């Protein structure tokens, strides 16, 4: 925020600082294309594909057992064993605590569709 | 009205290292599980404190007070009773004294014209009494007076097998003086040093008085033929430091550390 | 505003504002350091892809 | 308001940001402990008998509650001034000392004791610094004080050699020597005593009956301060944004109950960020917890310039249930209420978007929303 | 200059002049910023090529 | 170290302070722009007067 981080909540100290010029602007721009840009990387990363594929239900793949990297729908989300450790072993209020005017806006894609992605990948590189 | 016996062989003041004690609230705020850092004056860790051990053994000089003091007690009877602080103790200035004998924590600020040895210990003859309570020779304009309830001790003078644990702190800071206080029993061993363990000091009470102190001689309650019980006391002096505290959930001091001891540190 | 007087206080109020906006422009400037970087680790991974 | 931030007459279809949102805080509460230990002048005022002004009683007041309001309000008073501060405002002055000069004099003579004035009182019983700040009341008293049988047991000094200092008090009444010729043993020639007895009964002169007086005097911050008037202060409000003041505590925020322990001395609450947000309320003794009033930024979603006119509106990061708040008028930080009731409101993880209903067939996207979310413009 | 002597306004024409050389220094960061990208990007192509 | 002396009017001594000017700071005597030194001055009509 602009004005509330540096003398929010007061009244003259907002009039001596607009006389400053166009400071603000120029850093919401600077971060406005920071975050852009994030969601971009993102799309660039895993959107590869176009249609999004799906493994059969019989998993005979000539001996190999992929029962580890393929999605299991045991728990609610369809994310696979190695998937579930790595979000475990990931720890960061925090996300809240902060309340001087510094908001945390959320990814464009949640971690749900991402996981489809990934499962299509898997699908199409094994069949 | 003052009598002087003395006669004491003087025994060289004995030393013992602060192992933890001397850490106290800084100020009345809460904090969860959080480690805070701060600079104050403290009693360092692992320094020279002066240990009195008086029972016949009659010592109680004067002592040179700065940047306020850490006092301690370690004892079971309750023999020492007050305090008595100022700049000349002379009665050209105010001073405080505080007693809390038997009926009332009182805090008198006032220039007292006081005697050479403020006694009230001896007593005919197998027991303790306040007698030759005229410590004071002269009351003549006394600002302040505070009065509140006694705190917790025994009834009357005895010995052995010492089992209470009694630590102050006595700081003056613009003019306010701050009074931290503890008390802990059951000491088991007592090889006639203070113990090895952690317990934080509590605040107590403020007194707005602002005068000048720069030495102060302590209290403990005819005068002639007298051999009292055994006790020990502790002196220790404060500079100022920087520590590292760590409060827990319910929001008590647990631990704290130096920050210029050791290269660990 | 409350001890000084209502024409030279401005003076601390303009120090208090400059240093958190030279506070501000630091971050941001961190900000888009950190952010390159992780734009060329993402080239790299979509490459790796 | 995206035409005037884009600097422009045509603005592209897409999303925008523009100034952000706040809420304004109700009203105003305070909050000081129980006003306990009045100064007691309450004792001074309703004592039986002053004495004299040579024997003038200064009593020493300090550490304790003057209740200034009670003290205005009395009713046997006949004159209550105060010649160095204003009186009215004394509720909020707190002085390190209180002397009180209390007595019963003539009313001939009140007067002189306004300081720079001369008087018999005021030269050779006791007179008052020039810098004098302080006050002075004045009322009747011969309705108790004066009987027809005759009350001479009131003195004052007549004669002396010398004008006493400020804050002196004396008992000696030596035999006065005024010429060169020497005088001593019981009365006689040229030996008048300094001073002479009183006559307070109700059938002398009106105006000449005694009255009661009582000087208040006070130091001016050299020292910590010992008593002041009470600080009146409001009842609680809850779930309200308000503007609390606990003991100095000012700040905006919302009060709530709290579910944490505190310590028996321990007052304030902070986090790692330093900053107050737990509080103990002064009167009783439970905890309060503050939470800031809630605001967010605000964007607007917009098809082209030329193809429609229409628009929504995203508030960023607020739930939608505070949002009637900003449903008001001259409450919200916009001033454009027309959009802030409108078609069926939407909640998403970053707010509840007004402007658009959430239809759930599948489309590509167009104006990224967020959190899975997209909007468009179509049938 | 105009209505005020040296001695006072030569602080304020400090001040201006020190904004305005660190208005400039921001220009310039961004620029070596936004270099350094298109110098990586020309790599690319460099390579593409 | 140089010592100037003289005497002047009581309501002329504004002029004499560097920065400013007037009749007795154009005609009869001006400081440099960043004089470095003390003046000191009292009245005098008890002797001079
Ligand atoms: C592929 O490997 C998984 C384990 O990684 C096998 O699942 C195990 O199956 C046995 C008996 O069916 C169970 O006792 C184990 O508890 C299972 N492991 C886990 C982690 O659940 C699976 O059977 C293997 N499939 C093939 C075809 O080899
Ligand atoms: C402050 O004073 C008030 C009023 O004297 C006290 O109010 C008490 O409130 C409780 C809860 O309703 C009642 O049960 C008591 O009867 C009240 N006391 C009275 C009316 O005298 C309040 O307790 C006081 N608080 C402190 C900390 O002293
Ligand atoms: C209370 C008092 O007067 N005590 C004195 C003591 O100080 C002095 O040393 C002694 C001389 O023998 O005489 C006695
Ligand atoms: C005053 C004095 O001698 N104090 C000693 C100190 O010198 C010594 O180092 C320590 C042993 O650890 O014991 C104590
Ligand atoms: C203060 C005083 O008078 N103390 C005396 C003491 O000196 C004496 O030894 C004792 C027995 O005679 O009686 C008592
Ligand atoms: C501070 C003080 O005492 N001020 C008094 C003033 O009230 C009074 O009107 C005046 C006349 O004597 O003398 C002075
Ligand atoms: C007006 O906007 C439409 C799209 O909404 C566009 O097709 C058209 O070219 C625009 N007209 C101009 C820019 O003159
Ligand atoms: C907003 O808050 C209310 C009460 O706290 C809650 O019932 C509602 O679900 C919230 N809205 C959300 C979480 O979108
Ligand atoms: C789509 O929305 C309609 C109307 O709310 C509802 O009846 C229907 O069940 C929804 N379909 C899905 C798949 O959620």
């Amino acid at each position: 925020d602009c004005t509330m981080y540096i003398c929010g909540d007061s009244t003259e100290c907002s009039n001596l600082l607009l006389q400053y010029g166009s400071f603000c602007t120029q850093l919401k721009r600077a971060l406005t294309g920071i975050a852009v840009e994030q969601d971009k990387n993102t799309q660039e990363v895993f959107a590869q594909v176009k249609q999004i594929y799906k493994t059969p239900p019989i998993k005979y793949f000539g001996g190999f057992n992929f029962s580890q990297i393929l999605p299991d729908p045991s728990k609610p989300s369809k994310r696979s064993f190695i998937e579930d450790l790595l979000f475990n072993k990931v720890t960061l209020l925090i996300c809240a605590q902060k309340f001087k005017g510094l908001t945390v806006l959320p990814p464009l894609l949640t971690d749900e569709m991402i996981a489809q992605y990934t499962s299509a990948l898997l699908a199409g590189t094994i069949t | 009205q003052c009598v002087n016996l003395t006669t004491r062989t003087q025994l060289p003041p004995a030393y013992t290292n602060s192992f933890t004690r001397g850490v106290y609230y800084p100020d009345k705020v809460f904090r969860s599980s959080v480690l805070h850092s701060t600079q104050d004056l403290f009693l360092p860790f692992f320094s020279n404190v002066t240990w009195f051990h008086v029972i016949k053994r009659f010592d109680n000089p004067v002592l040179p007070f700065n940047d306020g003091v850490y006092f301690a007690s370690i004892e079971k009877s309750n023999i020492i009773r007050g305090w008595i602080f100022g700049t000349t103790l002379d009665s050209k200035t105010q001073s405080l004294l505080i007693v809390n004998n038997a009926t009332n924590v009182v805090i008198k600020v006032c220039e007292f014209q006081f005697c050479n040895d403020p006694f009230l210990d001896h007593k005919n003859n197998k027991s303790w009494m306040e007698s030759e309570f005229r410590v004071y020779s002269s009351a003549n304009n006394c600002t302040f007076e505070y009065v509140s309830q006694p705190f917790l001790m025994d009834l009357e003078g005895k010995q052995g097998n010492f089992k209470n644990l009694r630590e102050f702190v006595f700081k003056n800071i613009d003019g306010y003086f701050k009074i931290y206080s503890k008390h802990t029993p059951i000491i088991v061993r007592e090889p006639e040093d203070l113990p090895q363990g952690f317990s934080a000091l509590e605040p107590l009470v403020d007194l707005p008085i602002g005068i000048n102190i720069t030495r102060f001689q302590t209290l403990l309650a005819s005068s002639s033929g007298w051999t009292a019980g055994a006790a020990a006391y502790y002196v220790g002096y404060l500079q100022p430091r920087t520590f590292l505290l760590k409060y827990n959930e319910n929001g008590t001091i647990t631990d704290a550390v130096d920050c210029a001891l050791d290269p660990l540190s | 505003f409350s001890r000084l007087d209502k024409v030279e206080a401005e003076v601390q109020i303009d120090r208090l504002i400059t240093g958190r906006l030279q506070s501000l422009q630091t971050y941001v400037t961190q900000q888009l350091i950190r952010a390159a970087e992780i734009r060329a680790s993402a080239n790299l991974a979509a490459t790796k892809m | 308001e995206t035409k005037c931030t884009l600097k422009s007459f045509t603005v592209e279809k897409g999303i925008y940001q523009t100034s952000n949102f706040r809420v304004q805080p109700t009203e105003s509460i305070v909050r000081f402990p129980n006003i306990t230990n009045l100064c007691p002048f309450d004792e001074v005022f309703n004592a039986t008998r002053f004495a004299s002004v040579y024997a003038w009683n200064r009593k020493r007041i300090s550490n304790c509650v003057a209740d200034y309001s009670v003290l205005y309000n009395l009713a046997p008073f006949f004159t209550f001034k105060c010649y160095g501060v204003s009186p009215t405002k004394l509720n909020d002055l707190c002085f390190t000392n209180v002397y009180a000069d209390s007595f019963v004099i003539r009313g001939d003579e009140v007067r002189q004791i306004a300081p720079g004035q001369t008087g018999n009182i005021a030269d050779y019983n006791y007179k008052l610094p020039d810098d004098f700040t302080g006050c002075v009341i004045a009322w009747n008293s011969n309705k108790l004080d004066s009987k027809v049988s005759g009350n001479y047991n009131y003195l004052y000094r007549l004669f002396r050699k010398s004008n006493l200092k400020p804050f002196e008090r004396d008992i000696s009444t030596e035999i006065y020597q005024a010429g060169n010729k020497p005088c001593n043993g019981v009365a006689g020639f040229n030996c008048y005593f300094p001073l002479r007895s009183y006559s307070f009964r109700p059938t002398y002169g009106v105006g000449h009956q005694p009255y009661r007086v009582v000087v208040l005097s006070f130091e001016l911050l050299h020292a910590p301060a010992t008593v002041c008037g009470p600080k009146k202060s409001t009842n609680l409000v809850k779930n309200k944004c308000v503007n609390f003041n606990f003991n100095g505590l000012k700040g905006t925020g919302v009060l709530t109950e709290s579910n944490k322990k505190f310590l028996p001395f321990q007052q304030f609450g902070r986090d790692i960020a330093d900053t107050t947000d737990a509080v103990r309320d002064p009167q009783t003794l439970e905890i309060l917890d503050i939470t800031p009033c809630s605001f967010g930024g605000v964007s607007v979603i917009t098809p082209g310039t030329n193809t429609s006119n229409q628009v929504a509106v995203l508030y960023q990061g607020v739930n939608c249930t505070e949002v009637p708040v900003a449903i008001h008028a001259d409450q919200l930080t916009p001033t454009w209420r027309v959009y802030s009731t409108g078609s069926n409101v939407f909640q998403t993880r970053a707010g509840c978007l007004i402007g658009a209903e959430y239809v759930n067939n599948s489309y590509e996207c167009d104006i990224p929303i967020g959190a899975g979310i997209c909007a468009s413009y179509q049938t």
